[PDB]
């Protein structure tokens, strides 16, 4: 896998992709 | 945290698994 | 606003929206 | 949990932040 | 829910999931 | 190009695509 | 309308253009 | 408008639904 | 059709759109 | 990671995921 | 192909990276 | 190259469809 430059929506999509049936936390700063 | 690393920086999908449940 | 079916990563997206900077949890498991 | 409410079944935007943080 | 910042297609999505059945019209600027 | 078959908000994301500043509008109820 | 045109059948980027403003 | 509003700026929800039809 | 400015998946989901059944390849520089 | 069903441009937005910088074929033909 | 590999059927990010240059 | 392009400047669904297969 290579790195990756995610922002916004785009953390959530890889985010789900990684995680799958685990699900996730999406926890921004502040 | 991630959230910020992933936008301002790079972060992998190995430091994404992290946030899995 | 509306009621709809929200599958998958459309799923999450949603919750990115709802949610922001809040942050959320996605757990299919529950 | 959020995949019966709001794929399997449908949900308002209301409901989806029922899983916000 | 929170305020937004949506720019290109992330508005699209956005009107999207807000408007459900009603559909919506997406009127940029020029 | 192709037809295909573009549903939900991968059929708004398309008209944004196709439409850009013209704009337009979704209207599912017709 | 459109969902019928291109979700429930298919449609072209040119018959997407036809929902232009 | 709107679509420059949510992109230079913020905009909430509500305002979105202002475009609904 | 507009002109188009799309960055990172979005040229992705273009590409896609574009190209349909015939599928396309991805070749970023570098 | 997780094993999922990844369809349309959802594939293709992992495919650009996983590959990036190394860009990725798409073809659904085989 | 990949759609049968990881639409069809499903597929690890693994098998994704198959399809990468 | 048509990433590059798109990305820092502009390009025409046209010139995409060079990319398909
Ligand atoms: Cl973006
Ligand atoms: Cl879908
Ligand atoms: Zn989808
Ligand atoms: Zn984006």
């Amino acid at each position: 896998f290579v790195n990756q430059h995610l922002c916004g929506s785009h953390l959530v999509e890889a985010l789900y992709l990684v995680c799958g049936e685990r699900g996730f936390f999406y926890t921004p700063k502040t | 945290g991630i959230v910020e690393q992933c936008c301002t920086s790079i972060c992998s999908l190995y430091q994404l698994e992290n946030y899995c449940n």
